[PDB]
RNA sequence: GCAUCCGUAGCUCAGCUGGAUAGAGUACUCGGCUCGGACCGAGCGGCGGAGGUUCGAAUCCUCCCGGAUGCACCA
RNA sequence: GCCCGUU
RNA sequence: UUUAAUGUUUGAUGUUCUAACGUUGACCCGUAAUCCGGGUUGCGGACAGUGUCUGGUGGGUAGUUUGACUGGGGCGGUCUC
RNA sequence: UUCCUUGUCGGGUAAGUUCCGACCUGCACGAAUGGCGUAAUGAUGGCCAGGCUGUCUCCACCCGAGACUCAGUGAAAUUG
RNA sequence: CGCCGGAAGACCAAGGGUUCCUGUCCAACGUUAAUCGGGGCAGGGUGAGUCGACCCCUAAGGCGAGGCCGAAAGGCGUAGUCGAUGGGAAACAGGUUAAUAUUCCUGUACUUGGUGUUACUGCGAAGGGGGGACGGAGAAGGCUAUGUUGGCCGGGCGACGGUUGUCCCGGUUUAAGCGUGUAGGCUGGUUUUCCAGGCAAAUCCGGAAAAUCAAGGCUGAGGCGUGAUGACGAGGCACUACGGUGCUGAAGCAACAAAUGCCCUGCUUCCAGGAAAAGCCUCUAAGCAUCAGGUAACAUCAAAUCGUACCCCAAACCGACACAGGUGGUCAGGUAGAGAAUACCAAGGCGCUUGAGAGAACUCGGGUGAAGGAACUAGGCAAAAUGGUGCCGUAACUUCGGGAGAAGGCACGCUGAUAUGUAGGUGAGGUCCCUCGCGGAUGGAGCUGAAAUCAGUCGAAGAUACCAGCUGGCUGCAACUGUUUAUUAAAAACACAGCACUGUGCAAACACGAAAGUGGACGUAUACGGUGUGACGCCUGCCCGGUGCCGGAAGGUUAAUUG
RNA sequence: GAGGACCGAACCGACUAAUGUUGAAAAAUUAGCGGAUGACUUGUGGCUGGGGGUGAAAGGCCAAUCAAACCGGGAGAUAG
């Protein structure tokens, strides 16, 4: 039957992509936390 | 939720397996000590 | 003309429709149309602020002249049209210079009638004059509250307002609710009643007919759980409490008017 | 089975004056008005039983009997 | 003001 | 005890006024703009509205309490001398 | 909705705690937290009849997939 | 040999990302073996002015200079700017690679810009107007895709009786563009004069008046001609690494049937009354005026960038798996049939990655059954049974629609005749007329083709398979169609049309928001919110002491304040 | 040629039975079943955020989790 993950690249980038993170103050703190952890992928992007 | 299982990383909620009241064939007539 | 439908199916047994054959069968006048997209009863916070609104047929907005300030120039009524935005019908008029406008269609008004606005117009149904030039006792509609603002009272189908007195700079109006109100005498009004007076005679007949108008179903508060409504709960059908709104304010009798700046205009409240 | 309240004139009900004195309506009886009602004037008619305290009980105790009311739940 | 009935 | 007279006065209600304040009335401009601001005028007008203080109401919402003994708990009874 | 209760009477059955009709003694119905009716409708609750049958008396045989044997691969719950 | 064939075939979007093709390898991966693979390694492969994106334009919505509001963070929103699932220029047929093709090659086309020359000329917008531009249902007519049969052309004369014929097999294909303007749809045309309208202007739109003509214009499938002396073509001949390669090539017409596709964004009808903006056309303002610009012809130049392999109802996507699950669009052959149902087939694609034996109990999925026929069981659960078309016939009750396919019954195949194939449909030739053509009348060849009656005939059975209602009687509840506990409850629960009470005079009540504001509503008491009841019919009695609500102001009590 | 009209595929749903229950599957399959022009169904995009949303109302649903989601922190909460 129909499962919860139905992929769509446009809805992925609009919801959690780089410009979506940079738009708000709380999204820019997500990026600061991930840069401080040293993560190889900051956002979910291309 | 079981978030870092190393033997079964694919599943987080497993109590539908071994707990008898959470299996699909549980019947409430098993609980007749009421 | 009200017609009863024949009971060929259970959803047709109780339908009573109002069918007016003098309406224009055709497309409306396109320069006076605007987009009107639906809300769902939701505000700019995205939250439902009025319940039971949703769906329905697509509708275009007709720009209706509620001001009637084109003074001195006569106008001939072209045809009567259907308006999905209101209970009344609207009329397309043509002024002598070549301007077309939509007005509310009054009672008894046909295609070919002559209307005129202004201070020196005649006392006949369809003309719009200030209320210092209207005889006391007249039946008017589309009444202004402030001068130049546009008509706001007695707009629905079959409604009207009677002019009871004129004392000074004010006139007293008997509103359709039974309320006596003072409005200043420089405000305009249109002679006659609003047309389509058998709009209240129609019966929808079935549940889907209410859904075509964008009315969603009402759930009774006594049919809920206590977490959802004050009336909720019970083992069977229990009520036990005084009837209230979903937010706990007493309905069935408690007054909610709180407006200290408009009380001087109200002579007598409704009863 | 437990808990609570009641047993007063033929009938329906007051009286606990904190213990020292029993009444009301209706019924019934007698006389009158007119043959009988209605009406008028008089009258008669007794604290559920069995012990206990008490100078003394319808009243306060203890038990018995009878009548009502409520409860008898979770398995 | 009220004032029934009579095998 | 009881009243009137003169001089002086605040509180109450009432009546107008405009100049604070309101305007989700009209017009003009910034302006290619149903926002906003300024200007002109009309209608309200010391009301309304808001701040501080205060009486009432307030399961709309919140934090909690709701004893023990007991031939199982509950119900009944008991709790000190 | 009725505890007593399988109330009593009538119908249906050889035999009916259910069903249908009536009675009224309504423990503890009742008028818009509606009363009583009601054609049509319902994967709705109860009851009866015709047809039909391996549902049953009472099982028998047959056709396939497993079970069994050989070769290859090869788990699991549990366990002082 | 078996299975699918409204897919288990073919083409895509989404998503994935090299799984595509060739060579090579078999440790691990593949539920077995593997020489094979969507596995390992190496090489190759995706070619565009026209397809898509990008681009121009907007919807819902997002963000938002100033602004308004908020302890801060921030919230809302104007001008704007983004945002497709919608609108906007243009390409087709054939051939070719192991793997791409409307992209390469061959043939024949089209669109939008820049520049230049010539001829002529009022051009110009952030403004005006038109257009773009829009619902549901239904009906008919004209067509095409496509199919069938005939004719024509090539081949055949049959492993076993017959088969030179009314015999058998195969083929009979051709586009965009350009030209012509038909079935159909809509609309009166032209000229002159004037005007409180379209924020100013306007020769444009709107309005008024007058004259004159009996016609004009717009839209539009298909057909026909050309494109095409080409291309393709059943087959045959010649080589070969036996995979394939090279050359040549006949016929290439007609009739009938026919869509859910096209004409059709039409027509008719109904109420619930059915996007926006640009491209496009047109008008003028400031302005420029031998300029610039506009229009037509011709020449020339430009049309960039990114995607393009492959899978896509699946072993490549979402499900931990090469997992009986889930996943939007497009194409739609034959026989029978009402049909996209169903059965068997075509093109095409597959036999589902463990097999081999045996023929015990028992389990699963089915077939049949003597006599009985619900005796089974909580309960006819499950099975069995009914089943099509035409015609006859059909009760109580009813809101007059229903109930009703009530119930029940009869006919049904094949062959011949009526009639060498009828009624009906289609309609060539010939002839006549004109408007001389895609025209009209007459005419009927050819093709297609039900249904019925009569007679005969075979079987146990003619709706023979697949497919395809069990029926009736009484009663509770809910009027009805709907909705609900994703994963034990589909109901008598929820909703519902209808009814009543109550609030609400517009800066409405109310709701979301410290607020600004927004919804209610571009609505205005025949409207809107809340509450209860629940179609319809007959009705809805008595109680205001208690609690609540509404009204009242005399008196009593009564806060901050004052002192 | 009307209809929340009728029969019935696609499509949407989930009433009954059997199988399965370390399943082929963390809810399916097979055989029947209901709606099937509408209060229908579906693709793409958008909005509503946790004492909040949304709810033809079942405490239903809000990423296999719901009488208060998930993640991190107070945090080694407290545990007669
Ligand atoms: N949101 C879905 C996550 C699925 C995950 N593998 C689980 O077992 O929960
Ligand atoms: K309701
Ligand atoms: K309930
Ligand atoms: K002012
Ligand atoms: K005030
Ligand atoms: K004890
Ligand atoms: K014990
Ligand atoms: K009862
Ligand atoms: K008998
Ligand atoms: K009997
Ligand atoms: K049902
Ligand atoms: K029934
Ligand atoms: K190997
Ligand atoms: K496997
Ligand atoms: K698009
Ligand atoms: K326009
Ligand atoms: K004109
Ligand atoms: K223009
Ligand atoms: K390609
Ligand atoms: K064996
Ligand atoms: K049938
Ligand atoms: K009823
Ligand atoms: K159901
Ligand atoms: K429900
Ligand atoms: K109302
Ligand atoms: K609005
Ligand atoms: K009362
Ligand atoms: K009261
Ligand atoms: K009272
Ligand atoms: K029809
Ligand atoms: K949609
Ligand atoms: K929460
Ligand atoms: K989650
Ligand atoms: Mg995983
Ligand atoms: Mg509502
Ligand atoms: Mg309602
Ligand atoms: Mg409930
Ligand atoms: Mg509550
Ligand atoms: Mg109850
Ligand atoms: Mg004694
Ligand atoms: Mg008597
Ligand atoms: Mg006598
Ligand atoms: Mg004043
Ligand atoms: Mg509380
Ligand atoms: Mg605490
Ligand atoms: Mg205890
Ligand atoms: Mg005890
Ligand atoms: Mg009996
Ligand atoms: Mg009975
Ligand atoms: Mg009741
Ligand atoms: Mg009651
Ligand atoms: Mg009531
Ligand atoms: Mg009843
Ligand atoms: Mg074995
Ligand atoms: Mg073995
Ligand atoms: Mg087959
Ligand atoms: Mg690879
Ligand atoms: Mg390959
Ligand atoms: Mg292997
Ligand atoms: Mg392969
Ligand atoms: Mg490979
Ligand atoms: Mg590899
Ligand atoms: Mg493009
Ligand atoms: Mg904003
Ligand atoms: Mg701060
Ligand atoms: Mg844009
Ligand atoms: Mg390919
Ligand atoms: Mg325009
Ligand atoms: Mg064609
Ligand atoms: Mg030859
Ligand atoms: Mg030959
Ligand atoms: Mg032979
Ligand atoms: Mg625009
Ligand atoms: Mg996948
Ligand atoms: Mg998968
Ligand atoms: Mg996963
Ligand atoms: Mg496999
Ligand atoms: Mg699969
Ligand atoms: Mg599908
Ligand atoms: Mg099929
Ligand atoms: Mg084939
Ligand atoms: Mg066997
Ligand atoms: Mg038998
Ligand atoms: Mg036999
Ligand atoms: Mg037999
Ligand atoms: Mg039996
Ligand atoms: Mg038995
Ligand atoms: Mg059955
Ligand atoms: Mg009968
Ligand atoms: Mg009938
Ligand atoms: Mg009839
Ligand atoms: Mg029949
Ligand atoms: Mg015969
Ligand atoms: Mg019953
Ligand atoms: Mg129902
Ligand atoms: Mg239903
Ligand atoms: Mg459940
Ligand atoms: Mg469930
Ligand atoms: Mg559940
Ligand atoms: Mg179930
Ligand atoms: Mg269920
Ligand atoms: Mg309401
Ligand atoms: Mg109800
Ligand atoms: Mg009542
Ligand atoms: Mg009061
Ligand atoms: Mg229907
Ligand atoms: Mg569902
Ligand atoms: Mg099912
Ligand atoms: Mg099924
Ligand atoms: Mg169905
Ligand atoms: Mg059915
Ligand atoms: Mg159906
Ligand atoms: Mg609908
Ligand atoms: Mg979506
Ligand atoms: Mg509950
Ligand atoms: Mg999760
Ligand atoms: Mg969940
Ligand atoms: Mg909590
Ligand atoms: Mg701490
Ligand atoms: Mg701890």
């Amino acid at each position: 039957m129909k499962r919860t993950f139905q992929p769509s690249v446009l809805k992925r980038n609009r919801s959690h992509g780089f410009r979506a993170r940079m738009a708000t103050k709380n999204g820019r703190q997500v990026l600061a936390r991930r840069r401080a952890k040293g993560r190889a992928r900051l956002t979910v992007s291309k | 939720m079981e978030n870092n299982s190393r033997t079964m990383p694919h599943i987080r909620r497993t109590t539908h397996i071994m707990k008898f009241a959470h299996r699909n064939s549980f019947d409430f007539h098993f609980f007749n000590a009421r | 003309a009200v017609v009863k439908c024949k009971p060929t199916s259970p959803g047709r047994r109780h339908v009573v429709k109002v069918v007016n054959p003098e309406l224009h069968k055709g497309k409306p006048f396109a320069p006076l149309l605007e987009k009107n997209s639906k809300s769902g009863g939701r505000n700019n916070n995205g939250r439902i602020t009025t319940r039971h609104i949703g769906g329905g047929h697509k509708q275009a907005y007709r720009i209706v002249d509620f001001k009637r300030n084109k003074d001195g120039i006569p106008a001939v009524v072209e045809r009567l049209e259907y308006d999905p935005n209101r209970s009344a019908n609207i009329a397309l008029v043509l002024y002598k210079d070549g301007e077309r406008r939509y007005i509310l269609a009054p009672k008894g008004l046909k295609a070919g009638d002559q209307i005129q606005s202004g201070v020196d117009a005649a006392i006949k149904p369809g003309n719009t004059l200030p209320m210092r030039n209207i005889p006391v006792g007249s039946t008017v509609h589309n009444v202004e509250m402030k001068p130049g603002k546009g008509g706001q009272l007695a707009r629905s189908a079959g409604t009207y307002v009677q002019i009871v007195a004129r004392d000074g700079a004010y006139v007293t109006l008997r509103l359709r609710s039974g309320e006596m109100r003072k409005v200043e005498a420089d405000c305009r009004a249109t002679l006659g009643e609003v047309g389509n007076a058998e709009h209240m005679l129609r019966v929808l007949g079935k549940a889907g007919a209410a859904r075509w108008r964008g009315v969603r179903p009402t759930v009774r508060g006594t049919a809920m759980n206590p977490v959802d409504h004050p009336h909720g709960g019970g083992e069977g059908r229990n009520f036990g409490k005084h009837p209230v709104t979903p937010w706990g304010v007493q309905t069935k009798g408690k007054k909610t008017r709180s407006n200290k700046r408009t009380d001087k205009f109200i002579v007598r409240r409704r009863s």
